[PDB]
């Protein structure tokens, strides 16, 4: 579905 | 033991500027971002009952999506446990743009420990208005 997880900074 | 510490006005402003698109699906967003430069992005409603808002963005020939979490007056991207968050959508995005400028804005396709991350450079919000 092209959903991704943003890496926390 | 621990305890925890206007969205409408912001969204009104972002709709008026054009880059909050309201009730468009992930597929519609993919269409809107098909012919814009990599890094372009928009905010929209999430189709998932667990979330209110999603970010869609272009990178490397793909439109990617992530949900935005909102709790305790703050915002983060979803599946980011134990983060402080930001006090507005704009502040969340601005932080991400700054991370993009430094080479720290990246995504994964899994939260498994050791999952690969992939860099993305965000640029510009995309307006819903025809001019």
């Amino acid at each position: 579905n092209n959903y991704v997880y943003i890496d926390p900074t | 033991s621990m305890v925890q510490s206007s969205l409408t006005e912001e969204l009104k402003k972002l709709a008026k500027q054009g880059w909050y698109w309201g009730p468009i699906t992930r597929w519609e967003a993919e269409g809107k971002l098909a012919n814009v430069p990599d890094g372009s992005f928009l905010v929209r409603d999430s189709s998932d009952d667990r979330y209110l808002l999603s970010l869609s963005f272009r990178s490397h020939g793909k439109t990617l999506h992530t949900r935005i979490e909102h709790s305790n007056g703050r915002f983060s991207f979803y599946e980011q446990p134990d983060v402080e968050g930001h006090t507005s959508i704009v502040d969340l995005i601005e932080h991400s743009i700054g991370d993009s400028e430094n080479g720290a804005f990246c995504y994964s396709r899994s939260r498994l420990p050791g999952s690969a991350t992939y860099p993305v450079r965000l640029t510009n919000p995309v307006s819903r208005f025809m001019q």
